[PDB]
């Protein structure tokens, strides 16, 4: 809802990360990376230039 | 900055929009109408029933 165009990607601590100018997603999959097996989750509120 | 000459009768809705750097406005909703006010002072037009 609050509008975000993401701009950077983050590899961290056995993850990878999104980072818009308003929100931060979590990126994972539940087995084997498929076009059906992917998830986008939010993680944090904080904001960056 | 600028006086207004929009119409408020009753207790009115006001909303805020945020795009980019380009794109931000009010929307009012007197409860009879659509009006549109940016933050600057200009007013522009809706069209519809």
């Amino acid at each position: 809802p609050r509008i975000s165009i993401l701009k950077y990607a983050v590899p961290f601590s056995e993850q990878l990360l999104l980072w818009s100018d308003e929100v931060q997603f979590v990126m994972t999959s539940s087995g084997v990376l498929t076009s059906k097996s992917i998830q986008l989750d939010v993680g944090s509120e904080f904001a960056l230039g | 900055k600028r006086r207004l000459n929009i119409d408020v009768e009753s207790n009115p809705k006001f909303h805020l929009i945020n795009r980019d750097e380009h794109e931000q406005y009010y929307i009012v909703f007197n409860g009879s109408n659509i009006q549109v006010v940016d933050l600057s002072g200009n007013q522009y037009s809706v069209s519809g029933a």
